[PDB]
């Protein structure tokens, strides 16, 4: 129509259409869920698979982004791995300026920030790819989750991709504070298989990352023995 | 000018790893301003270092190590830096800096042990490097490599290796008038990883009759 072809226009609606055609981006990738527990912050994507050959453990999608923090991209993930690099800069910049640990709120703004920056240059594409953010610090576990637009809030439970819906209906039903790490890892894990559409991939894959007090409070791939417990879980709640 | 400078920073490999000793002084001039400045520092897994010469530039170096070390762990693609990719990071930068005039007024001694092979090295403030299996900074270079040399063997213990490096440090805390008595011993070893001993003080003797009468009489002295 001619109002939808730069970021920069603005839709005789109110609306800019080239942030929303972002996101449609993001919304057909595969599920991404992150989850406050109790003591620590467990990450969980949906990387599903196209081909029988990528070797398991490929494009990553869970990145530390700190020692303290760690990061979860949905939509493209070659987007997601600039949103991540520029997190690790700033958080490399916060340490070396002021001395201490960027606190994990101020990244989140700071990462959204940037994304939001990304969409107000006329010859920047804007980014695809909306991140889950699942720091932990001298205030406890702190997830946030930031928009392609720009929009970042601090959440309980967070889902973006396809499983949106399903994934944000499911955790409703869960008692989040009450439950504490490695039993983030079983609900994590059984709503992410009942998301999975089978009838429209095929073969994903599971990732998982938590940060608490049992990592001392650092980001880490899951012990893969849990990851193997969870997914058996997961499977016989789906029979 | 180097204006809050520390002292010697000797080495000994031994056997199962690598132990370094330095004292936890830091002089300014003559003055001795600060006394408990820790010097040595673990950097990474497998490696761990001291420094000498200017204290600012040290904990500079130390912001350097703990980025590079930083965005090396956050890979987790399981390789990681050794003590030699660290050396010889340190060497480059050093070089680096001496080239535009603006040198960290350091001098590094940095060791480590991965996957069984124990790797110890020095880096000057002018990029000067080598590898070796002990080695010293400032009058360490004097008054510490001719005993080690003496006394290094191939498969000294670890408290052999105490031993002896107490020996070289002491010799210096008789005869640098920079050396407090304050010092630390750091191990670091295969699947124990980087252990920097608490700071302690070394008995010294003095009571010899020579120093008690210099000549000899009843009066003169």
């Amino acid at each position: 129509t001619g109002y939808d072809l730069s970021v920069t226009t603005f839709s005789p609606d109110g609306r800019v259409f080239q942030i929303e055609y972002a996101a449609k981006a993001v919304d057909n990738s595969g599920t991404a869920v992150g989850i406050k527990c109790k003591d620590g912050i467990v990450l969980g994507v949906e990387k599903l698979i196209q081909s029988k050959m990528m070797l398991p453990g490929s494009n990553r999608r869970i990145h530390s982004v700190h020692r303290h923090s760690g990061m979860a991209v949905a939509g493209l993930a070659a987007d997601g791995r600039q949103i991540v690099a520029r997190a690790k800069s700033e958080a490399t910049n916060y340490e070396s300026v002021y001395g201490e640990a960027v606190p994990v709120k101020e990244l989140a703004d700071r990462v959204a920030s940037y994304v939001h920056l990304c969409t107000l240059y006329w010859w920047l594409r804007p980014f695809g790819c909306g991140v889950i953010l699942g720091g932990y610090d001298r205030d406890g576990p702190q997830l946030y989750m930031v928009e392609p637009s720009g929009i970042s809030y601090r959440y309980f439970g967070a889902a973006i991709g396809k499983g949106k819906q399903a994934a944000k209906t499911e955790i409703e039903k869960l008692k989040l504070s009450e439950m504490t790490c490695r039993e983030g890892i079983i609900e994590v894990a059984k709503i992410i298989y009942k998301v999975h559409d089978e009838a429209k991939d095929k073969a994903f894959e599971l990732e998982m990352s938590w940060i608490c007090d049992e990592s001392k409070r650092e980001h880490q791939k899951v012990p893969d023995n849990l990851l193997q417990e969870a997914k058996a879980a997961a499977t016989a709640a789906l029979e | 000018y180097p204006y809050v400078t520390g002292t010697s920073v000797i080495g000994i490999k031994y056997k199962d790893g690598i132990l370094i000793a330095a004292d936890m002084g830091g002089s300014y001039g003559s003055t001795l301003r600060y006394k408990s400045v820790e010097r040595l520092k673990g950097i990474g897994k497998h490696s761990l270092l001291g420094a000498s010469g200017e204290i600012s530039d040290f904990q500079e170096l130390l912001r350097y190590l703990d980025d590079l070390i930083l965005y090396d762990n956050m890979w987790d693609d399981g390789n990681s830096f050794g003590p030699k990719e660290v050396h010889n990071y340190l060497t480059r930068v050093m070089y680096n800096r001496r080239n535009k005039f603006n040198p960290l007024w350091n001098s590094l001694v940095l060791g480590g042990v991965k996957n069984g092979q124990k790797y110890l090295g020095t880096v000057n403030m002018i990029g000067v490097h080598y590898q070796d299996n002990h080695v010293a900074t400032g009058f360490g270079n004097h008054l510490a490599v001719p005993i080690l040399r003496d006394e290094w063997k191939e498969d000294l213990s670890f408290e052999d290796g105490v031993r002896l490096l107490e020996k070289c440090m002491r010799v210096l805390l008789y005869r640098d008038r920079s050396a407090v008595n304050k010092l630390q011993i750091a191990k670091i070893t295969e699947e124990g990883g980087v252990t920097i001993s608490p700071p302690y003080s070394l008995k010294t003797y003095w009571e010899f009759a020579a120093f008690k009468n210099p000549t000899a009489g009843a009066e003169g002295s």
